[PDB]
């Protein structure tokens, strides 16, 4: 339902972070803010 | 005497916006041209007053709130926002009659990799109310099963750092913002426009 899909957004997020990605880490950051704030 | 913005505008580090600074200005004359020519600004808009205007006026007391974001969401700082920064780090009320200056702090705050010490809010339960601070650390609880302050599934730590470099697009760069409240209560004004009495 909507929790794997936000566990699997949030590893990405830090995953793009540790690999020098700050800026793409940053913009899952916003999907995940949009993602919860939602339905 | 003089009341010291310089030291707000011109601060080696600011705050993190999730645990912002204030600052309280206090029985002193002000200026307000030392400020509007601080820096190249990327904001400035006043609510109920205007720069001009507030070197004619005395206050009782004048907050500065200082933090620092991404460029992208300066826009937040404004009444009636909806956002990261607006829900869970910092808000201004419908009502406000200050001033909202920002600018570009790349130079100053961006590292080559990467600034991990300025934090945001990515995780809050409900929306902050005007000018609450929370500093919790509280773990997220994001699913139906409790988390015992435990970091993992469904349970996160709630602050992220904003990690800025200096190659990073200017709406992910880091901008200084500094929120002036201009208070008025029924007291002897001691914070006085440079053009007053
Ligand atoms: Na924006």
């Amino acid at each position: 339902d909507k929790l794997w899909i936000l566990q699997k957004i949030y590893e990405i997020m830090v995953r793009l972070d540790e690999e020098g990605h700050g800026e793409a880490s940053l913009m899952v950051s916003d999907l995940i803010y949009e993602f919860m704030k939602r339905d | 005497n003089l009341c010291p913005f310089h030291e707000v505008f011109n601060a080696t580090t600011f705050a993190s916006v999730y645990a912002w600074n204030r600052k309280r200005i206090s029985n002193c004359v002000a200026d307000y041209s030392v400020i509007y020519n601080f820096a190249p600004f990327s904001a400035f808009k006043c609510y109920g007053v205007s720069p001009t205007k507030l070197n004619d006026l005395c206050f009782t007391n004048v907050y500065a709130d200082s933090f620092v974001i991404r460029g992208n969401e300066v826009s937040q700082i404004a009444p009636g926002q909806t956002g990261n920064i607006a829900d869970y780090n910092y808000k201004l009320p419908d009502d406000f009659t200050g001033c909202v200056i920002a600018w570009n702090s790349n130079k100053l705050d961006s590292k080559p990799s990467g600034n991990y010490n300025y934090l945001y809010r990515l995780f809050r339960k409900s929306k902050l109310k005007p000018f609450e601070r929370d500093i919790s650390t509280e773990i997220y609880q994001a699913g139906n099963k409790p988390c015992n302050g435990v970091a993992g599934p469904n349970c996160y730590s709630p602050l992220r750092s904003y990690g800025f470099r200096p190659t990073y697009g200017v709406g992910h760069q880091p901008y200084r913002v500094v929120v002036l409240s201009f208070e008025l209560l029924h007291a002897p004004a001691t914070v006085c426009g440079s053009n007053s009495e």
